[PDB]
């Protein structure tokens, strides 16, 4: 139930944040899914985190390491 | 992008112009959008022209408010002092009924009316706040880590004092400047009575510069023991202070510092990676080389 | 050859001392409100006032303790809805209704009594004689 | 069949649906409660002779609300104050009550002061878009359609329009040009609002049947728990037939609902500032009210009046003698009863002086209801005064933005 | 009705603006009055006999008395009307004097003699139309309650103790004693607070007529002076005293306060005691010298490693499971004693007093300075444990202060105390100075101002400025202390090792919710209200209900033992007499008038008011002993079914009615 | 409290200084007409013997009986129960 904080100024809309994170990925890629919410997705060029009210991230660090230009800062501490 | 009319008072664009330059960079680079304030002049600047005549200040700080009420904008500053006069004579005349009549009565004679419509901010105060550009936006926009340089912070008095009359909270031992510094990259110092005026305010700088230089000294002597490699300051008063007074203090005593004084926004120019060229650094009275080295 | 006929109902605890305070402290106003001096304010019936208004008080003014400071712990919120109403009632029925008005006065303030009976006389003044008084016939 | 449901009821005897004014589900709902012994009487409207005489009954005997069956236009009466009255107040028998918006509203008020028992009450309600006095109906049907109006069978007001059928054929006039030319619905008619009485434990009306069912069928809303047993009970002893409701017939009941509440605001307005403003409205006032010769029937007509001696009557406030009585007597009743008024129209109707008792009353309701938020004859909610709270007196203070009552309380 | 009218002068006090011949012409005409006439102090004894010579000479049915306010003088002229065959309440006063003459002084005469006649003619009205009523006189149960068992409420409770009045004292804390139980040594005798103090905790803790319940917290009080049935909270202590060991049936004993259950407990918390400074275990006690040696467990930190239980062994002391019990306790008066807490001083940013560790408060210094404190008596610098050489005393701090943060009265006690502390640390570390930063020496009491001068005498210096700001050193931790030598007349920089504050006192925590549960009010200050504030210091205004203490403000242990004293004897005062009298306002039903609609139930805040059978009619019951006379209920009810005794709806429609009359 | 009390008071009036004082700090009420009240219950109280004007000649005793002689000063005048 963590917080994502995603550095709009240099997001490059590469979405290998919103491939890779294990949450967005558990509605196709699951049998029978569970939850069908989604932590990110790009609108507009820049990945935008739906989890507004930090109910979904398990703090996995799959999206911190997958972005190629380090701009996801992930927070262990509440928020 | 929030857009504020951008008050510009008399000492960034006539003596450090590389201060509002870098301002209006950094500013569009988060997201602020500066604008020029059309036909702005002197905020009575509070020291030197309120000690002569509070009427008078009073009609030019509004002069300068009903400017950027016609231009429906919230004015943003870069200096303690224009701070001052500019939100305390628009909260003044926000709520004394009988210094808007005579202040209106006044303005009149130049078709000109105040009515009290917008609000005024200091440039980092609004780099502080979180509706607007917060620290994490400035770690974020910051390029150049400006790392291992020791910073020392001078708040100034007219941004937050008296606590009575402001909203920024204690001005015992405030910590927010220490934030936007470190937001850079740079690590903050603490110094002996960091909250002290620098000597220049209320005129003194004029009236009585021996005076005005020791107390200026006593500062400069708590920095350096410190250890700092630069100023930050959030005041153009106070930047001339530190660093003309660094000059009249290496003729008038025997006092040696070279610390370089910088206000943020140069700094903040300097981390998002505007040149020293272009912040025109050679302006300053004291080199900025040994900080440049250190941080470059 | 017309002086206000105002008519005051103060409560026992907070508003006959205000009045008293002031008239020991020596605090002078003018002799148009005459006051009944009920316990609470809780007291204060609708019809009272109605009364009042109906034999012919140019203004009436009901003061009480400020609002947590009933002598007896709560008799004023009733009081304060009672008189929200009748402001209501006079309006409707196009009597003036800032001919009523119910001040919230301490044990202390006697300076704020004062100030509150030149305000009522003032105003009354400034309405004039009541309509009632010739609609009767 | 649960609280909620929207459904099409008939009669399964052919008699009660034929005398019905439309399926005879709500006698045939009284007939069942009555016969199975849920209720130990049944008070309903009967025609006690031309069917301009409306007649309040208390029924026993199970074979007489057949009598009961078809709806009076011109029974402008008002049941629970009879209740209390001469029914002591329903407090030990249970009673089973055919009752229009404001008979409802009636019920909840009275039950809030504590003068009946709504737990032994069962009212049936019927939705109301008005009702005519009597001899004023007599006059329109006279003078207006031309009529004798002896003639007439039965009269309805159906889609806006005065419906007559006399022999000969029939008739209809709108109601809103019969109400401009000076007849129509009561005043308070014209401004009430309270259309379907959802407050009831079922609402019945001829509003939403459409189609095959356009005269034959009664559209139900089951508004209770008690509503829903006693339509399934009566469903499954096949003393009433149900189907659920057409979704379309739901849409035009809302519509017609709507129209409704909007054509009462309109006559709420012109009615008001007809009374005038500022001190022209106290010489209306006081002009009108010194006709009272202190007959006292508006006090015993309100259902909101449940004191044991009226205030009027005390000498300390009205002199006994005197019969140009003072304003105070209508100030005492403004007083007491403005806060909740139900807009019945009794002492309007059963003033011998003619005074706009039910006008004055209504206008003083409608703002003290936007000004407190208190809707009456709706539920159990208690009176203004009756309930004064800490925090709501704190708000209302707080609003003003006053240290005192005087000021900055009304646009 | 024959009511006659008597007019005093005041001694020109009312004589000096109207025209009192005029005014007693006017009464003389107006109906009902018998007799009017005049007297220059109708309250003197010559005014009440000329009272009673015209109620027998003209058969007075009533009396109205145009004088002062009622306030001042309803039971002389009560009592007057008595004496002389009347009913008290058959009299009624106009008051012509503290809202006519004091207030229509100047240039304007004739205007204040109309106001005069105006009120005396109400005044008549309402007289014309009183009659008879009775007080009602309630019993009063023979026990006695005391909240606080600090010095105040303890002495308190042994003054009624010895008075032979059964007690209650209620501490919310395990142990008696309060803050003079911290106090190290008492100005200006310096004696042990401890020792002087432990007698009469002793003394409490025997008495037979105490019924001593520490850490036990009033949860709701209800009724009046007669009964107050108030419901205590027995939080769970967790330990069992021997008497309750017996009663559950343990033969071998409950606490005997032997400590091995706090020597093997391994939780280790701060002492609150001890201000935070000490230790604790979870199973604790204060200090050594408490009174009921008894051993609470902090139930909040308690682990449940049950070692504590193997410790006390066949004791069986301890109760890992106990849970808060409530009783419900019926007595006649109540004394509170609540005491004080220390104003939150770190909200003064700049004085370091949280940022600083060398900064510390008076009542940590009286720990640190108490030879049973957390050092062995010995003062040392919080920040190395090295022993301070220069003392600062920042006197006044958040005090005299009217910038909203600090309180703007006098504490009373600080400047005592601080003296006291100088004089410790003086004696104490040898060569240490002392500085106080003052701004207002207040030696007031006995021998006060003789402690000053010894102080001074030892050696203390006395530097006249409020300390403007403290800073320190970032290496010796250091305090500089920034004010003026304001008698000098230059700036100064005292650089101590410790710095002292002198903070502020406050009502403490839950004061005000336990004053709202009795009725009290709170003063200006934000202390409990007195009845009177000159003459009647220690009762409030709900009847039954007395202060003692700092409670009702700051003030010295003497001070504070007198008070708690006036207030034992005033509480004992109705016990003693087990009569007392309630006023007769109360709401009286007129039950062929009630309708039983029970409306009127929820508008009584006293509950006195209920729905009953009569005469098989369901109508409403007064509580009469319940009622206070407020009225609500009786403006309420729209059929007039309800009677307020001496406030009649005929008695103020007649008032009004003759205000309107001409 | 119930006991019987005897009241000495050297001269011939009760209240001290209190009665000499025109206004009272911090409340700045008058003295007097606080006072008077309390002045006007003492001398009606029945349990309390008002013995104005009289001084305390000797006292021998102890907790238990303290022989308390009395000296009644002349007053001159008689008040209406000496009188009768
Ligand atoms: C004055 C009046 C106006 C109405 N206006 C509308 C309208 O605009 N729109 C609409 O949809 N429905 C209106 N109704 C209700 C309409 O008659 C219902 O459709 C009808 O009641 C359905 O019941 P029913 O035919 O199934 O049973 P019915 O056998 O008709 O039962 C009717 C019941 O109503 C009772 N009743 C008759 N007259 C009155 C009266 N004056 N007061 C109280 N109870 C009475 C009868 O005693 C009987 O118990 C009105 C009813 C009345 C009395
Ligand atoms: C640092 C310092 C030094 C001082 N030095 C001196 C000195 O040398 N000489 C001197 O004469 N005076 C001195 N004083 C003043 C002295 O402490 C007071 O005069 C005295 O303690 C007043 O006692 P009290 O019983 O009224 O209040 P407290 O001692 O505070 O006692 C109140 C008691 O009531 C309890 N309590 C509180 N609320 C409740 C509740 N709701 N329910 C139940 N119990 C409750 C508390 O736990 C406490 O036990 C000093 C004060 C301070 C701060
Ligand atoms: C100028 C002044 C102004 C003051 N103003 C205020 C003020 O505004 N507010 C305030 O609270 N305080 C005020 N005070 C203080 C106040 O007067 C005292 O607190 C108070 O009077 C104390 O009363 P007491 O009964 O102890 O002594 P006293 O009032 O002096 O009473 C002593 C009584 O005992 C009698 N007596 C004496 N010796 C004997 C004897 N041997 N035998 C018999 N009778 C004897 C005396 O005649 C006298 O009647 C003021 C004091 C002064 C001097
Ligand atoms: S930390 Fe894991 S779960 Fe949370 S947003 Fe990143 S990839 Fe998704
Ligand atoms: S992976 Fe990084 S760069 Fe790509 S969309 Fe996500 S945050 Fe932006
Ligand atoms: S008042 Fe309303 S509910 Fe009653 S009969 Fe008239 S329209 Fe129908
Ligand atoms: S019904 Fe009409 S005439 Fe009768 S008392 Fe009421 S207002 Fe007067
Ligand atoms: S006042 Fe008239 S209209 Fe209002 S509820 Fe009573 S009877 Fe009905
Ligand atoms: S007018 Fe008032 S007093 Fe009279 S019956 Fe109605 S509610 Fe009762
Ligand atoms: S009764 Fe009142 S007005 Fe009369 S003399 Fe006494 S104090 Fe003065
Ligand atoms: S071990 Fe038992 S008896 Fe001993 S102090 Fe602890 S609880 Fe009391
Ligand atoms: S149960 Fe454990 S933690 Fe609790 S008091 Fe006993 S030893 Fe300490
Ligand atoms: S007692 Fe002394 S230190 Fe305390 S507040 Fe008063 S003047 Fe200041
Ligand atoms: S006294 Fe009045 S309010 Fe109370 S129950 Fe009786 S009628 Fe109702
Ligand atoms: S007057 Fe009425 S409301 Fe007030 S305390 Fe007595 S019974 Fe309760
Ligand atoms: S005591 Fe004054 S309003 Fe209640």
């Amino acid at each position: 139930a963590f917080a994502v904080h995603v550095n709009m100024e240099r997001c490059t809309g590469c979405n290998n944040c919103v491939v890779a994170c294990p949450v967005n990925a558990l509605e196709l890629n699951t049998v029978n899914p569970s939850s069908t919410d989604k932590i990110y997705k790009v609108i507009n060029g820049d990945a935008v985190i739906l989890d507004v009210k930090h109910e979904l991230c398990a703090g996995c660090g799959i999206c911190v390491d997958a972005c190629p230009y380090d701009v996801i800062q992930l927070s262990g501490q509440p928020p | 992008m929030h857009e504020y009319a951008f008050f510009l008072g008399c000492i960034a664009p006539n003596r450090y112009p590389g201060c509002e330059a870098s301002a209006i960079k950094t500013s569009e680079k988060v997201g602020i959008k500066l604008l020029p304030l059309k036909g702005a002049s002197c905020c009575p600047a509070p020291g030197a022209f309120g000690s002569i005549d509070l009427n008078v200040w009073y009609a030019m700080a509004a002069r300068n408010l009903v400017l950027a009420e016609e231009m429906k904008k919230d004015i943003a500053l870069i200096c303690n002092g224009c701070y001052k006069s500019i939100w305390e004579v628009n909260h003044i005349l926000k709520h004394n009924d009988e210094l808007r009549d005579n202040v209106n009565e006044v303005l009149a004679e130049i078709d000109m009316q105040f009515k009290g419509t917008i609000d005024v901010w200091h440039l980092a105060e609004l780099y502080y706040d979180d509706k607007v550009c917060g620290v994490q936006k400035i770690k974020d926009s910051v390029t150049t880590p400006l790392s291992g340089a020791k910073v020392a912070a001078h708040y100034g008095c007219h941004l937050m004092k008296p606590k009575k009359e402001r909203h920024f909270g204690d001005t015992e031992n405030p910590m927010w400047f220490e934030e936007l510094i470190g937001a850079l990259g740079a690590e903050p110092i603490q110094y002996r009575n960091k909250m002290q005026c620098c000597g220049a305010g209320g005129g003194v700088r004029g009236y009585d510069i021996v005076h005005a230089l020791d107390i200026t000294n006593e500062k400069l002597i708590n920095i350096q023991e410190a250890g700092a490699d630069a100023i930050t300051e959030l005041c153009p008063f106070c930047q001339l202070q530190f660093d003309r007074g660094q000059i009249e203090i290496k003729e008038k005593f025997g006092d040696v510092y070279n610390i370089p004084v910088l206000h943020y926004n140069e700094l903040l120019g300097l981390a998002q990676g505007m040149s020293p060229q272009d912040l025109a650094l050679d302006l300053h009275a004291i080199d900025c080389t040994p900080f440049l080295q250190k941080v470059l | 050859d017309w002086k206000p006929q105002i008519l005051a109902i103060i409560c026992n605890w907070c508003s006959y001392a205000g009045a008293d305070l002031a008239g020991g402290a020596r605090i002078q106003y003018p002799p148009t409100v005459r006051a009944i001096r009920v316990m609470c304010t809780g007291r204060v019936d609708m019809l009272f006032i109605l009364k009042a208004f109906v034999e012919g008080a140019d203004g009436v003014l009901v003061s009480g303790c400020h609002f947590g400071d009933c002598h007896y712990l709560e008799g004023n919120y009733k009081a304060a809805k009672r008189m929200f109403m009748i402001k209501n009632l006079l309006r409707n029925i196009g009597l003036d209704d800032r001919r009523f008005r119910m001040t919230f006065v301490s044990a202390s303030e006697g300076a704020k009594w004062g100030m509150v009976m030149e305000d009522v006389t003032n105003t009354i003044k400034e309405l004039g004689p009541s309509p009632i008084k010739e609609f009767k016939k | 069949a649960a609280k909620g449901d929207m459904l099409y009821a008939w009669a399964k005897d052919a008699e009660i649906q034929k005398k019905g004014e439309c399926g005879g589900a709500v006698t045939a709902l009284l007939k069942h409660a009555l016969e199975t012994k849920m209720v130990d009487a049944v008070v309903a409207i009967k025609k006690g002779k031309d069917l301009y005489d409306a007649v309040p009954t208390v029924i026993t005997n199970p074979e007489d609300i057949i009598q009961t069956a078809g709806s009076l236009h011109c029974g402008t009466l008002l049941i629970p104050k009879l209740i209390k009255k001469y029914l002591n107040g329903a407090k030990d028998m249970k009673l089973a009550v055919t009752c229009k918006g404001c008979d409802a509203m009636a019920f909840y008020e009275l039950a809030k002061r504590n003068q009946i028992n709504l737990d032994n009450i069962i009212m049936i309600g019927v939705n109301c878009g008005g009702s005519v006095s009597p001899v004023t109906a007599r006059k329109m049907i006279s003078n207006k359609f031309g009529v004798d109006p002896d003639t007439v069978h039965k009269e309805e007001i159906d889609k806006g329009q005065f419906i007559i059928e006399y022999e000969g054929g029939h008739k209809g006039i709108k109601i809103d040009e019969l109400e401009e030319e000076g007849y129509g619905r009561r005043s308070n008619c014209r401004r009430c609002k309270m259309k379907i009485p959802r407050q009831a434990d079922i609402a019945a009306g001829n509003w939403g049947v459409i189609g095959d069912k356009a005269g034959k069928a009664t559209f139900l809303e089951i508004c209770s728990e008690k509503g829903a047993n006693l339509v399934n009970s009566a469903q499954s002893k096949g003393a009433l037939e149900i189907s659920p409701a057409d979704p379309k017939g739901i849409d035009i009941r809302a519509k017609v609902e709507k129209a409704m509440f909007n054509l009462g605001d309109e006559w709420r307005h012109r009615d008001f500032e007809g009374m005038g403003k500022g001190k022209d409205r106290l010489k209306l006032m006081m002009s009108e009210s010194s006709k009272c010769i202190k007959c006292y029937a508006c006090v015993e007509a309100c259902p909101i009046c449940y004191c044991i001696e009226c205030s009027t009557k005390k000498p300390w406030y009205i002199a006994p003698g005197v019969l140009p009585t003072s304003f105070m007597f209508h100030l005492i009743r403004f007083a007491h009863v403005s806060d909740s008024c139900i807009n019945c129209g009794q002492c309007e109707e059963l003033c011998p002086m003619e005074i706009p008792n039910a006008l004055f009353m209504h206008s003083q309701q409608v703002e003290i209801e936007k000004m407190f938020g208190h809707i009456p004859g709706q539920d159990m909610t208690p009176p203004i005064h009756a309930f004064v709270e800490e925090k709501a007196e704190r708000a209302r203070l707080d609003a003003t933005g006053t240290d005192s009552i005087y000021t900055n309380i009304f646009t | 009705p024959r009511i006659g009218v008597f007019v005093c002068h005041c001694g020109t006090n009312i004589a000096g603006s109207m025209s009192i011949d005029d005014v007693v012409n006017y009464a003389k005409t107006l109906p009902y009055v018998a007799v009017a006439d005049q007297y220059q102090y109708m309250c003197s004894t010559p005014g009440q006999k000329k009272i009673d010579d015209a109620i027998k000479e003209y058969n007075l049915t009533g009396v109205v008395v145009a004088a002062c306010s009622p306030r001042l003088h309803e039971p002389t002229f009560r009592t007057a009307t008595k004496e002389g065959g009347l009913n008290p309440f058959r009299f009624e006063m106009a008051n012509i004097r503290e809202q006519n003459s004091w207030v229509h002084m100047h240039g304007m005469w004739d205007e204040a003699t109309q106001k005069a006649k105006d009120q005396v003619r109400m005044a008549v009205a309402k007289a014309a139309k009183l009659e008879d009523l009775v007080p009602k006189s309630v019993p009063v149960e023979k026990t006695a309650m005391v909240v606080g068992g600090g010095v105040a409420g303890m002495q308190a409770a042994l003054d009624l103790a010895s008075a032979g009045i059964k007690t209650y004292l209620i501490e919310r804390t395990p142990t008696i004693g309060g803050r003079m139980s911290q106090l190290d040594k008492t100005f200006p005798t310096l004696d042990c607070s401890q020792c002087i103090l432990t007698p009469k905790m002793v003394d409490v803790g025997r008495h037979p007529n105490i019924e001593m319940m520490t850490y036990t917290e009033v949860e709701k009080v209800e009724g009046y002076i007669g009964n107050f049935d108030v419901t205590l909270r027995k939080k769970a202590r967790g330990v069992l005293t021997p008497t309750e060991a017996t009663a559950k049936g343990i033969v071998g004993g409950g606490c005997n306060g032997c400590g091995d259950c706090s020597a093997v407990c391994p939780v280790i918390k701060p002492n609150p005691f001890e201000m935070g400074m000490a230790p604790r275990k979870a199973i604790y006690i204060y200090h050594a010298q408490v009174m009921p040696l008894i051993y609470t467990v902090d139930f909040d930190s308690c682990v449940k490693c049950g070692l504590c239980v193997e410790a006390c062994g066949d004791k069986k002391a301890i109760d890992l499971e106990m849970q808060d019990e409530f009783i419900t306790v019926k007595v006649g008066t109540a004394v509170l004693a609540t005491g004080y807490e220390l104003f939150p001083i770190e909200n003064k940013r700049e004085w370091g007093y949280k940022q600083f560790d060398n900064v510390i408060n008076a009542l940590e210094f009286e720990r640190l300075i108490c030879a049973s404190g957390p050092t062995g008596g010995h003062l040392v610098r919080p920040s190395d444990g090295k022993t301070p050489m220069k003392v600062g005393f920042v006197l006044c701090a958040g005090s005299r202060d009217n910038t909203g943060i600090g309180k703007p009265y006098c504490s009373r006690f600080c400047c005592m105390y601080s003296l006291k502390h100088a004089h410790q640390i003086m004696e104490k570390i040898p060569g240490a100075v002392a500085y106080l930063f003052y701004m207002d020496i207040r030696s007031f009491g006995k021998m006060y101002e003789e402690f000053y001068y010894r102080i001074q005498h030892e050696g203390a210096k006395f530097i006249r400025g409020r300390v403007a700001n403290v800073l320190e050193d970032k290496e010796t931790k250091n305090l500089h202390v920034f004010t003026e030598d304001t008698l000098l007349g230059r700036p100064v920089d005292v650089e101590v090792d410790l710095l002292v504050l002198a903070a502020a006192v406050q009502p403490n925590e839950g004061a005000n919710e336990l004053r709202k549960k009795f009725g009290v009010s709170a003063s200006q200050d934000g202390w409990m209200l007195e009845a009177h504030p000159k003459l009647n210091p220690c009762g409030t205004t709900t009847a039954g209900v007395f202060l003692a203490g700092v409670c009702q403000g700051p003030k010295d242990i003497p001070d504070t033992v007198a008070q708690a004293e006036g207030a034992a004897s005033a509480a004992s005062i109705p016990i003693h007499m087990g009569e007392v009298e309630l006023e007769p306002y109360f709401a009286m039903c007129i039950d062929e008038l009630c309708a039983g609609c029970g409306m009127c139930v929820n508008l009584c805040p006293y509950s006195a008011l209920s729905l009953g059978e009569k005469n098989g009619r369901t109508v409403m019951v007064v509580t009469e002993a319940k009622c206070k006379g407020c009225g609500t209920c009786g403006g309420f009810c729209p059929g007039g079914a309800i009677k307020m005794q001496h406030f009649t709806t005929p008695q103020i429609v007649a008032q009004i009615d003759a205000f309107f009359a001409g």
